[PDB]
């Protein structure tokens, strides 16, 4: 769990590197972890990654 | 980032 832990983070990390406005920008911030926990309340959430979650988010707030 | 690995490990 702690190594799978620390690989996540390290995902999250490069989504955000790509993504910087979130990390700049509380409202979007904000508007993204809404999204992000819709995408995690879809059944089958649990087969994404946390990349492919981030981005789905994001993609939604694009729509 | 801790707060997105929190909510994704949860899901």
């Amino acid at each position: 769990f702690c190594e799978k832990y620390k690989q996540t983070k390290e995902q999250a990390l490069t989504f955000f590197q790509e993504h910087p406005q979130y990390m700049r920008s509380k409202e979007d911030e904000e508007q993204l972890m809404t999204e992000f926990k819709k995408v995690l309340l879809e059944p089958g959430s649990k087969n994404l990654s946390i990349y492919q979650t981030l981005l789905a988010a994001h993609e939604r707030l694009q729509a | 980032l801790q707060k997105w690995v929190r909510v994704y490990l949860d899901r």
